[PDB]
């Protein structure tokens, strides 16, 4: 619940920034609105791609750290850690 | 072009729908991709005769759990 609320707030903020800076370049707008025009499932999948060191996901470090805390807590509960 | 800019975003969706989508995406992207190796440890543990010859079986060696 809280993770998704924070992510939705982030994506509204980033969408607002893009809709403010669209006048920079039309071609930039297409590759920055790929995210907002993608289907909702691919949208969350590519918002949840900050695992590993590829790090092409637009997720901020704080929201990333929230999941890189919860996931290890869950693994410790499951017995891996 | 107005709709092209305003295609459906994730933050427009209700909280519960986005939570369900997050659950599915988190599952596929994290839980399935999580890999831990235990097969050799488990097989060697299952192949160990645990104090069976000390145990009063009064017969031939009992089959170990792997057997």
């Amino acid at each position: 619940d809280d993770f998704v609320a924070k992510l939705q707030d982030n994506q509204r903020f980033r969408y607002n920034e893009v809709m403010q800076a669209l006048n920079m370049s039309a071609a930039l707008t297409a590759r920055k609105t790929k995210e907002f025009r993608s289907p909702p499932q691919e949208q969350i999948n590519m918002l949840l791609n900050f695992k590993d060191d590829k790090s092409e996901c637009p997720c901020p470090e704080e929201i990333r750290d929230q999941l890189l805390d919860f996931h290890e807590d869950l693994m410790t509960h499951c017995g891996i850690e | 072009v107005v709709a092209c800019f305003r295609m459906a975003p994730l933050y427009n969706l209700p909280r519960h729908r986005a939570v369900n989508l997050f659950l599915q995406g988190y599952e596929k992207s994290w839980i399935e991709t999580e890999e831990h190796y235990f097969e050799d440890k488990l097989i060697e543990d299952l192949a160990k005769p645990g104090a069976e010859p000390p145990e009063e079986d009064e017969g031939t060696k009992r089959v170990d759990p792997l057997h």
